[PDB]
């Protein structure tokens, strides 16, 4: 029972680490996403406001 | 990892929505006091 349950512990572990991996990436790659449309949207906010003056 | 990381990167990206909405306000607020100094312009020196 200790070594089944074992086995179904370690694969959890390693399907996790993939997961935390995964999600840390995607989250940072949309964080600087983010960041970069609001980039853009300054870029269109300013330039407009400065063609409006 | 995953729930301090994921947490992190939640509050970052609320924040970037947030800068990027009061973005596109200032792009318009800007627009509008642009316009208005054009027409205060324009009126005085139509009044002068």
């Amino acid at each position: 029972e200790l070594y089944q349950e074992i086995k179904k512990l370690q694969f959890d572990r390693n399907q996790e680490n993939k997961e935390y991996d995964n999600e840390q990436k995607d989250t940072n790659l949309k964080i600087q996403n983010l960041k970069e449309r609001l980039l853009y949207k300054k870029a269109r906010a300013q330039l407009k406001n400065q063609y409006k003056e | 990892h995953r729930q301090k990381f994921s947490k992190e990167k939640k509050e970052e990206l609320e924040k970037l929505k947030n800068e990027i909405a009061e973005v596109k306000a200032e792009k318009e607020k800007k627009a509008s006091q642009l316009k208005n100094e054009l027409d205060n312009r324009l009126k005085q020196l139509e009044r002068d």
